[PDB]
RNA sequence: CUAAGAAAUUCACGGCGGGCUUGAUGUCCGCGUCUACCUGGUUCACUGCCGUAUAGGCAG
């Protein structure tokens, strides 16, 4: 078996259909909310990931490659996050 | 099909200002084909020896045409717009020796033969031809190099002896996408001869019978117009000697004292403007000039165009 | 003597648009008032589906609506006459009854279901004359041609295609897809297909699961049934089957059996008759 | 009526190879012509003509 | 080595006064549009899922 295997576990951090109001609501007012951080600096466009769809979706919402967690260890009982644990066994042939 | 090109070269869109529009004592309009066959030979003695290649054929594709003419009040003919020349040292106006001018947008399918194809890449040849051809003048008119909003049109090259029969209709139908807004000028010498024994009613010469193909002539109702074989034009088709050949020093007003001279006349023929989709192979569309210097015939045509 | 130029047949086995209503289980036989999907938010009280359409089994097989040549007309009617003297429509009718037996007219609202029951009612008036109940997960969907008390539903459709009675079938399909997930109706040019503010399936899509018959084709019989189509193709999976180069194809098997009276052991003629039951502008030239 | 500015554009090309004739009879005249053009150019540039 | 090689059309300006286009009129009468279909292909970002920096509880 190689050190190859892909994963998808933890990608839920900052939604893109609902962005401007997740940033500061703690039951208080907004007097300075226009020049807080520059969001106009960064510009990226790539989505090579698996499109996995749900209800009320367009083409695909998002995902970014957050690779690096990999072991040669399969799933365990009681420890599930979405459908899979850290690592696993599948080889090439 | 003398000297089949191993490579076609497409000078894509040459824009020309103030080209000569008279072209002969009898014709006017688009300039003579001998201008183009001299332009390809002026390319040949500037880059053809430095690249060890042979530019010999040329395909004439006119995209856009505009002449400095004006139609007078109450006439159906045209007159030419002129330039004011400088004065004399007397202070008087000089003579008005009139000249016709035209703007011109052209494409040139060149044809390359030599061993320099196999030493240089196909992109080295095309730049050294194109950027040379922006230093020269076509028909007395300036070749105007590119600057615009769009992108400059690039100088391609085929290798028409290379490829299979699928590539022999993948390549020769790829260049025709770049030649299609305009029309190609080919030589039709068999039409003017077979129209000469077609006239069995009279026994004319080719002079009055080339004048009987330029016509939208109107036939009496047995009104109607006689049939159209295509868009046919009169072209100058070379020269013919009216003097024996002179030794290269015995005229002291020649262009040089090392080349023989003849006094020649013109020699008129027939040609056709046609869309390049009627063209089977684009190498058949090329203009060459052959000479018979033992006769006095110095002429040019498109051979291998059936 | 030759093929005509203008010929069309009419759609026998015509379903109606199947309206889909939800509703909670244990109200099954008292399902007079289950609400339909009211649009686009679906509850969790309702745990099963309800898909109802009526089906008319008309009669007449090789009689065109609009023919063009009378010799070809009588030759085609005597070809259908020699087919129907051989046997009834019951071999095609039991295979239509197989698609009626499950809820394969639930296209993706059936895959992912724990118990699906289909109830077919043959009605003469508003009164129900004879009822049926089948279990869709437990009956077939591929092959082996074997389930008891379904042969009466086969003989009914054979009579209705042969014309031995008016047949009207009023079907209901209960799909336990789960405790109120979001089901998927048909979709027009993205908006879900409706009828009156109730979601439904097109009748050509309900009808496409009914002529999904054809387990006979040039390849081996390991993948199962395809819809009976001229030049029998699949429009989204991609594979366009039954090439006209090889001869097993509708226009070839029709024109060589009408005009050139072929009869070896070729008794898979059910594809040709199943195309005539489908109807359509066949050719011509 | 709403435009106040005239835009005039043209393209210049400066060719070069200045003192070479495009026609000459005598080889001696061309030989002592391009040498005189070279002893113009090598002694002082085109910069006086080029500035003007 | 190109019917080659060369070229400043320019100055100024009042088109303008007046006018009757009318009167009359029957568009009718006939008609078969039909048969069939999977949008199960990539067809606008709808108020209640703890922080761009690779980092964190999705009985949707």
């Amino acid at each position: 078996t190689p050190y190859r295997q892909v994963s998808r576990v933890q990608a839920k951090s900052n939604p893109e259909r609902l962005r401007r109001r997740l940033m500061r609501r703690h039951d208080l007012s907004e007097e300075e909310a226009r020049k807080r951080i520059p969001d106009t600096v960064a510009r990226a466009l790539d989505l090579p990931f698996v499109t996995l769809r749900s209800q009320s979706t367009g083409q695909h919402f998002r995902l970014f490659i957050r690779h690096g967690p990999l072991q040669v260890t399969a799933e365990e009982g009681g420890f599930t996050c979405y459908g899979l644990s850290k690592g696993g066994f599948v080889p090439w042939f | 099909s003398v000297t089949d090109p191993e490579a076609l070269l497409l000078l894509p869109r040459l824009s020309i200002q103030n080209a000569n529009a008279i072209s002969s004592p009898l014709t006017w309009g688009f300039p003579s084909p001998g201008a183009f066959t001299g332009f390809v030979h002026a390319l040949q003695r500037r880059v053809g020896i430095s690249l060890d290649i042979e530019l010999d054929g040329v395909g004439i594709v006119c995209h856009r045409f505009e002449a400095q003419i004006s139609q007078p009040a109450g006439k159906r003919t045209k007159v030419f717009n002129l330039t004011r020349n400088p004065l004399n040292r007397d202070g008087s106006t000089a003579a008005i020796v009139e000249e016709g001018r035209a703007h011109l947008e052209v494409s040139l399918l060149l044809g390359v033969h030599g061993d320099g194809l196999d030493d240089h890449p196909a992109q080295e040849i095309a730049r050294q031809v194109q950027e040379q051809a922006g230093a020269m003048r076509l028909a007395g008119g300036s070749i105007l190099p590119w600057c615009n909003e769009r992108f400059p049109a690039p100088n391609a090259e085929l290798l028409m002896l290379g490829g299979s029969d699928e590539q022999r209709r993948k390549n020769q139908r790829r260049l025709t996408r770049r030649l299609l807004p305009g029309f190609a000028l080919v030589s039709r010498e068999a039409l003017l001869q077979q129209h000469l024994e077609t006239l069995r009613t009279t026994l004319p010469e080719a002079t009055t019978l080339d004048a009987l193909l330029d016509l939208c002539r109107i036939n009496f109702e047995p009104w109607q117009v006689r049939d159209k074989p295509g868009w046919l034009v009169p072209i100058p088709a070379g020269y013919n000697a009216l003097s024996p050949l002179y030794l290269p020093g015995e005229v002291r007003n020649a262009r040089d004292r090392e080349t023989p001279l003849r006094f020649v006349e013109n020699l008129f023929g027939l040609g056709e403007w046609l869309s390049p989709h009627r063209v089977a192979a684009l190498s058949d569309l090329l203009w060459y000039h052959h000479a018979e210097p033992d006769k006095g015939l110095y002429r040019w045509s498109t051979p291998r165009f059936v | 003597l030759s093929t005509a130029s203008v010929l069309a047949f009419e759609r026998k086995l015509d379903p109606s648009d199947a309206l889909m209503s939800a509703g909670a289980w244990a109200q099954r036989d008292a399902s007079q008032e289950w609400p339909a999907v009211t649009v686009a938010n679906l509850p969790s009280d309702a745990d099963t589906l309800k898909v109802r359409f009526t089906l008319r089994v008309l009669g007449g097989a090789g009689t065109p609506s609009a023919c063009n040549d009378a010799a070809y007309r009588d030759k085609l009617l005597q070809t259908v006459a020699t087919y129907v003297n051989d046997q009834g429509f019951a071999e095609l009718a039991r295979r239509y009854a197989h698609n009626l037996a499950n809820a394969r007219f639930l296209w993706r609202n059936r895959v992912g279901a724990e118990a699906v029951e289909v109830r077919i009612n043959h009605i003469r008036q508003g009164e129900v004359a004879r009822a049926w109940r089948f279990d869709a997960l437990a009956i077939g969907l591929r092959d082996f041609k074997a389930d008891a008390e379904l042969d009466a539903l086969a003989e009914l459709i054979a009579s209705g295609l042969s014309g031995s009675g008016h047949v009207l079938l009023e079907v209901v399909a209960f799909a336990r897809i789960g405790d109120g997930q979001e089901v998927f109706p048909s979709q027009e040019l993205k908006t879900l297909y409706s009828v009156r503010d109730a979601a439904a399936i097109h009748s050509q899509k309900i009808g496409n699961a009914l002529r999904t018959i054809d387990t006979w084709y040039p390849d081996e019989d390991g993948l199962g049934p395809i819809a009976v189509e001229p030049y029998g193709s699949v429009t989204s999976q991609g594979k366009a089957y039954r090439q006209p180069k090889q001869k097993l194809d509708f226009y070839t098997l029709l024109d060589n059996w009408v005009l050139r009276d072929e009869a070896p052991a070729v008794e898979q003629q059910h594809y040709v008759i199943a195309n005539l039951i489908r109807g359509g502008v066949f050719g011509e030239a």
